[PDB]
DNA sequence: CGGGAAAATCTCTAGCA
DNA sequence: ACTGCTAGAGATTTTCCCG
DNA sequence: CGGGAAAATCTCTAGCA
DNA sequence: ACTGCTAGAGATTTTCCCG
């Protein structure tokens, strides 16, 4: 599996780790504490 | 360096050293230093250094609102051509957005709309209007204007032309319509040296024409190809290459090891 | 009958992009068109392109200059 | 190139137009247009028709592209020159509008409508609009119950007319037809541009007299001398500007 | 096209058409169309698409103030190395800025300072302090933070490290000093895989050493060179090339057509 | 001579034409109605 | 006496930039240093560089790895 | 490479240090350091000295880099552990501070100063500082009239001492000297890194027994066998990790 | 000489507000 | 007469290690 | 085949707020 | 499961025009 770290939409603080649920060209889908979220790959890091 | 990793760990627990500092200092391999930085949550602070690519299928429009001199200008762009349609509306409300979209879809073929999450767009009215006229609503990632870069740049350009012409009109709505005319027919460039009006006409006519031609080809050209595997429909062949579609998976194979029946 | 159709499809110019390159790649040459993928010819190199990434025109203009 | 004589014979047998030659025997459009223009025996997309209609005590402004029957309509607050002018300015910024045909009225014969027409480069001229207003009203009645305010029913009828009704030769919509007509018109204007570009040159070949330049290619130069199109190699010809 | 230019002029007076639209439409040469656009004041709306380059001589520092949790952090960077010095001050005043600069110039050799035009920097106090310690004050173009890009990026980086360490300290000033330590000694990269502390030491020692070596060479190596022209001091020679300095104009000439005396 | 057109520091509106007084790498010095000004080449156009 | 000085000047590495390129150009080789211009050797190509654009170091770690 | 024997003879004649060999006969520093380390008969930059001084009813914190005499000073509100710790944390983030030598006092022997020393990796130890405080006070008196508040005169005296006073061997400032000393120290730590890297390998050449790897180049491998440095071609040798 | 692996170099982004 | 930069994250291209 | 001139292509930026 | 873009301004590199 992968850990995801991500800037949320407006908040400047980086959150994570979250699970990777889906990876596209341009965006990812992550799960952080039962909270599905869609983040730009610009605002996210997958390990 | 088995001993240094422990020292590099306790140190990073304090200074959070990049991989190069720990590799230099505690004499670690670059992979081990990178592994130490990689497991610290307090250092995962930067995203990927690329950009996505927005959709450009001939049926997708990007809509946004924008503000100029106290008024709200509602703007659409056809993504593939750069063709804009704008209008000074009196309020960023769902009623004025659903009426604008109903007019757009009655003029041009609109399949998908791409907007941000402002309330006028996430309305039940805009939704029932899109439903009535078979339009699919895409919402970008919240607070990601990059997902709508086309319409955002067109906001920039529309407002630049509006500034150029504003003195030729009394009211803002007239300036806005003149700027739409000017962007659509009086500015040439892009892929075919086109104006946005000519370019959209080309994109729509080409779409109609090629869909027709292909319906005809596939009605006539009926063949099954075996390559390397099972049967596969033949798409196009020529110049020592035979593009086929097997199990909804298009692939190009060389002419050898490929028999047509 | 059919070869006329193939060559006419052939007259249509395809601008397109790849996964990570922001630059649009010069007019290729339309070989086949489907509901979601386009098959083109870019400098004697056959590529398949997602529809969502390909702008297809005729270039009325290049055409009337021959 | 080699089939120029065959194209000349074709035109003397069926009087077909330049597009047919260009599509058949593979010739540049200027050369086909020249072949079709050499026989004297062988000798719209921008006109819109405007009119107002009244419905349930409100006025609908209707513009019909005559060549296609494509319709653009909206409800307007009042039959004024301001509203007719704003309508016209919207229409011309969205479709190439060259000429508007209106009835003798006030809104249409107004200094503000005249000023909008002048700014947009539109010429004015004072039974299509009547029949297509009838069809508009029919659709507005067919869908009235699906919308509260009248303007929504007017735009729903515009949508249905432009895209859900089908007829004619091969069953196309008004949107399909206007797109094809405007596309043919862009082709036409482009070929006119190419002619207007090349006709300012003269050619000297093998020297002989002056000769009109038609097409200029990689290893050939198609010209015209004494009403007879002829191909010469580029190295053996000289092109000047006059 | 002499006739079209008049039509292209009256039209541009209305729509302001880019050069391509007018060239396409009125059949004008590209140079003539560009000349029409070029003489309309209402179309000169875009600057040059490049960036300048900030100075990096070993004696120049960039100073800025920045804000974090209600406090004012005064920051300096040595441009050539990336070496930072920061301090939570109580007020963006000239007194607290002149005292900070007096301390910097007593620690490191400071020749020029580059700041924006905020009041703490354009003070008479900062000016008399810079005068006392022979420092030259450069002020960038007003509202051009690009001229101070180095210190601005260092603001970004300082605040990122401060966020990483903030929980290890009670007060902000302690977090700030720890972040200065961390940036100066616990982050390696750049030109010589250096930390900013090592890099500044190298830049200063190199400057001292090479100035000395050259004083010695020029005291010993005394020659006049004639090339192609009059006499010219010889700077360095080798590998079929002789760099000379004539009339305060350095030039490299090939070994041929150049005689040393 | 050259005409200069330039965004001023904060105002978004483009001004000009002004005379070129000096051109460097990165910036220009302009005169607009007896008002010497130093503009970034990013915010200026010389004709 | 003097050649030692020349070669020692020669050991010093020069990073530098040109007029419109934002990228720093790899370590050249210091040939001469003045109050405002530096003369270097970048891949058998002698250039003169404004001082304000040249960062000069030794690379203490390259030196001690020889 | 060829002059390794000459360097060996040189060390047996004058007992010079590895830097001399490396600068003279052109040898990698590890090989020179090995030559100088083979003779038993031939066998600071981070120490600071802290102390407080009182002046006009205010306390000055003074830190002197002993190896150079370079001084860092400021006025502090009070002789507390908080202020000594904040001073120390500033000093270590700006100069590489390994060891601080203080007198037996309260501020210096405090859990907060101890915590700052521990966070920054500084060792503590409980007539240089006295003389250089005297000189500091002399300059503070020389410049007092040029500044109203005492802290400005303290920083002006720091400036003058670190950069305007000159003495010693060749007349250098304390800033010049500390920069040279820290630069020598970075060189030293780098050579120590290179040794600590290479000494984890063994070499087999021509096979013979194990041999310590010294330098590894393009077309040569300098090793050591039976206390005798020897050069072998790379193709004829094999390097492993142990 | 040649793959595989490692390292160096290149490309590109956010934030500095 | 003055001027975008920095450091990390993936991608690409050199460099190296031994058969 | 070869310079010179023109055109096409490349590189890069602000604003969208 | 989604995604920066656009149009102009200088710079650079192809393409062309005739000796
Ligand atoms: C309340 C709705 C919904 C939720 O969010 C807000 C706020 N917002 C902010 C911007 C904006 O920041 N544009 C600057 C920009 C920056 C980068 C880039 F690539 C493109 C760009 F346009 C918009 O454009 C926009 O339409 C909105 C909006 O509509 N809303
Ligand atoms: C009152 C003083 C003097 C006059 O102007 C103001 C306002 N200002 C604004 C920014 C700012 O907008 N930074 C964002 C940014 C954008 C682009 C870029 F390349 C670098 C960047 F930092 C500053 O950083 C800053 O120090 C100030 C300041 O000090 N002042
Ligand atoms: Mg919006
Ligand atoms: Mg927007
Ligand atoms: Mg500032
Ligand atoms: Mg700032
Ligand atoms: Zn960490
Ligand atoms: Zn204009």
């Amino acid at each position: 599996n992968f850990r995801v770290y991500y800037r949320d939409s407006r908040d400047p603080v980086w959150k994570g780790p979250a699970k990777l649920l889906w990876k596209g060209e341009g965006a990812v889908v992550i799960q952080d504490n039962s909270d599905i979220k869609v983040v730009p790959r610009r605002k996210a890091k997958i390990i | 360096f088995l001993d240094g990793i422990d020292k590099a760990q306790e140190e990073h627990e304090k200074y959070h050293s990049n991989w190069r500092a720990m590799a230099s200092d505690f004499n670690l391999p670059p992979v081990v230093a990178k592994e130490i930085v990689a497991s610290c949550d307090k250092c995962q602070l930067k995203g990927e250094a690329m950009h996505g690519q927005v959709d450009c299928s001939p049926g997708i429009w990007q809509l946004d609102c924008t503000h100029l001199e106290g008024k709200v200008i509602l703007v659409a762009v056809h993504v593939a051509s750069g063709y804009i349609e704008a209008e000074v509306i009196p309020a960023e409300t769902g009623q004025e957005t659903a009426y604008f979209l109903l007019k757009l879809a009655g003029r041009w073929p609109v399949k998908t709309v791409h907007t941000d999450n402002g309330s006028n767009f996430t309305s039940t009215t805009v939704k029932a209007a899109c439903w009535w006229a078979g339009i699919k609503q895409k919402f970008g990632i919240p607070y990601n204007p990059q997902s709508k870069g086309v319409i955002e740049s067109m906001n920039k350009e529309l407002k630049k032309i509006i500034g150029q012409v504003r003195d030729q009109a009394e009211h803002l709505k007239t300036a806005v319509q003149m700027a739409v005319f000017i962007h659509n027919f009086k500015r040439k460039g892009g892929i075919g040296g086109y104006s946005a009006g000519e370019r959209i006409v080309d994109i729509i006519a080409t779409d109609i024409q090629t869909k027709e031609l292909q319906k005809q080809i596939t009605k006539i050209q009926n063949f099954r190809v075996y390559y390397r595997k099972g049967p596969a429909k033949l798409l196009w062949k020529g110049e020592g290459a035979v593009v086929i579609q097997d199990n909804s998976d298009i692939k190009v194979v060389p002419r050898r090891k490929a028999k047509i029946i | 009958e059919l070869q006329k159709q193939i060559t006419k499809i052939q007259n249509f110019r395809v601008y397109y992009r790849d996964s990570r390159d922001p630059v649009w790649k010069g007019p290729a040459k339309l070989l086949w068109k489907g509901e979601g993928a386009v098959v083109i010819q870019d400098n004697s190199d056959i590529k398949v392109v997602p529809r969502r990434k390909a702008k297809i025109i005729r270039d009325y203009g290049k055409q009337m200059a021959g």
